[PDB]
């Protein structure tokens, strides 16, 4: 079956030099994660469960 | 007329080439990858799902001792246990006290649920590549989707292109990958029949549909609590359950290249690796005679504008003068400008517009329409916004591709140094031409 899941809300965007800048804002728990798009992703992830 | 060429294997992002047949009209192609697709053969090892454990009501022999027989169960048990004074509800279960014997066994089998909620273990070989292209032939937008392996050809209003093969056979997928549901993993799973208690593997089966298992659940069984029927046992729990807590991230999140990964049939997608080359065979009567065509004379190219943005924020104006009306091509003669328009309408004496991206401080390059260059040149600035949503429309920088004053600076110091040492390579030749004339 298939089940309904939230989406988080949209981040509030800033930008820097060659830098994202982003303030979460989760209900609930919420994974972050991010991978470079080359050669060596150097993924990253984390669980927000605060304003950050 | 067959054409070859080669563009780099990126998605979302346009690619132009030109068609260039001495005595016809040029055309211009714009090529666009909407989607490349590598789909892996896979051949499966086995399945691991959650197993559930059997226990069958106790044997209880009163007054007298039980015995047990071996059993070729995937994971079996069986141990008397004597000493027993089991208690029902309503009394001690049977007559004597002390001379009692309990047959406790047990057996690993497949849950019901192996048959939705299981992890697949493959081995990866080769991978099939496809691709969905977007061509712009003749002011016309014709989507094909073919494979890439150079083995297709799909015909676009009677041009064929040939895709592939690609150039890098790199892919996401490891040798051996495990696949739940829509997640794939590169895990070094063990070998069928080597699976260890409370990982993955612990039970194992060839197919959802085999009744052949293996198991390794070091299941032991336990002396019964006293007065009970019950049977005890201490078990490593499903290393099914234990895998799909401690996944962590799926190819999806992890993969390089910002590869997509999808299953049902397993494929990753839209990987920026290599490049792809492709070939056209483009028939003799889409070829217009240069004489036919709209010919393009005392020509003048002028720059009013330039950012170096990833976007195209360079506008260039060309005066013209036609001999004719109709539509003609547009081509960048450099690689480090990419020129938005793949062709235009013009006619009598009038100026065109076309806009471009280059990542060039100074912005020197040609421009070919219906067959007559131009030379355009500027000074280029650099964009305000630090950060885009979108991949660049241009190729990047080599070393030499420096700015004009920067160049003239340079040559300013180095000759400038270089002059200080001819001197005095010239002072010391001399003195050394003296010192040998004197004996
Ligand atoms: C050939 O196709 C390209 C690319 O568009 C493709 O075909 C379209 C029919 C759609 O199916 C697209 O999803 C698909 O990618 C055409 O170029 C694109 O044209 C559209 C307008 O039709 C442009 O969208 C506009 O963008 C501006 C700026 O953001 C907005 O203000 C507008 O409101 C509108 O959204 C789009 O940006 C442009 N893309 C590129 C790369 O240029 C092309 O015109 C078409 N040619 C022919 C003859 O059909």
């Amino acid at each position: 079956v298939t089940c309904r899941v939230p989406k988080a809300r949209n981040p509030t965007v800033t930008y820097g030099k060659n830098q994202v800048i982003m303030l979460l804002y989760p209900d609930h728990p919420t994974l972050l994660s991010y991978r470079n798009m080359g050669e060596e992703p150097n993924y990253q992830e984390e669980w927000v469960t605060h304003k950050k | 007329y067959e054409h070859v060429t080669v563009i780099p294997n990126t998605v979302g992002v346009p690619y132009k080439t030109l068609v260039n047949r001495p005595g016809y009209s040029p055309m211009v192609l714009e090529m666009e990858l909407l989607s490349v697709t590598l789909e892996p053969t896979l051949s499966l090892d086995y399945i691991t799902c959650e197993y559930k454990t059997v226990i069958p009501s106790p044997y209880v022999k009163c007054c007298g001792t039980a015995e047990c027989k071996d059993k070729s169960l995937p994971d079996y048990s069986c141990k008397v246990f004597t000493g027993v004074y089991p208690f029902m509800w309503g009394g001690a279960y049977c007559f004597c006290d002390t001379e009692n014997t309990q047959l406790s066994e047990a057996h690993v089998e497949k849950s019901e649920s192996c048959k939705t909620e299981f992890a697949s273990a493959y081995r990866a070989h080769t991978a099939s590549a496809s691709a969905k292209l977007r061509v712009l032939y003749q002011g016309n937008n014709v989507t094909v989707s073919a494979y890439a392996n150079g083995d297709h050809a799909v015909t676009v209003k009677d041009a064929k292109f040939i895709v592939g093969p690609m150039s890098s056979a790199w892919t996401p997928f490891d040798n051996k990958i495990v696949v739940y549901k829509g997640d794939v993993y590169n895990m070094d799973y063990p070998p069928f029949g080597a699976g260890r208690p409370g990982q993955f593997g612990d039970i194992q089966s060839r197919t959802p549909e085999s009744e052949d298992v293996y198991a390794n659940t070091q299941l032991v069984l336990q002396r019964p609590s006293a007065g009970t029927v019950h049977v005890p046992y201490s078990q490593a729990p499903s290393g099914f359950k234990y895998w799909l807590k401690e996944r962590g991230a799926s190819l999806q999140h992890t993969a390089p290249f910002g590869c997509q990964i999808a299953t049902n049939p397993v494929r990753a997608m839209n990987c920026a690796v290599g490049n792809m080359p492709i070939s056209i065979d483009i028939p003799d009567a889409a070829f217009t005679r240069v004489v036919d065509a709209p010919s393009l004379t005392d020509m003048s190219c002028e720059v009013p504008a330039c950012t170096h943005s990833s976007d195209f924020g360079g506008v260039a104006i060309i005066k013209y003068a036609a001999s004719k009306k109709g539509k003609c091509a547009v081509h960048s003669m450099t690689n480090a400008v990419t020129i938005r328009e793949a062709e235009i309408e013009v006619e009598g004496n009038s100026q065109l517009q076309i806009s471009f991206s280059t990542a060039l401080a100074s912005a020197e390059f040609r421009v070919q329409v219906c067959s007559t260059q131009v030379h355009c040149a500027a000074e280029c600035h650099p964009p305000k916004d630090h950060i885009v949503n979108y991949p660049a429309s241009h190729t990047t920088l080599g070393v030499q591709d420096i700015s004009v004053t920067a160049m003239s600076w340079v040559q300013k110091i180095t000759g400038g140094v270089g002059l200080v040492v001819a001197v005095a390579a010239l002072i010391l030749i001399v003195v050394l031409c003296v010192s040998f004339s004197r004996h």
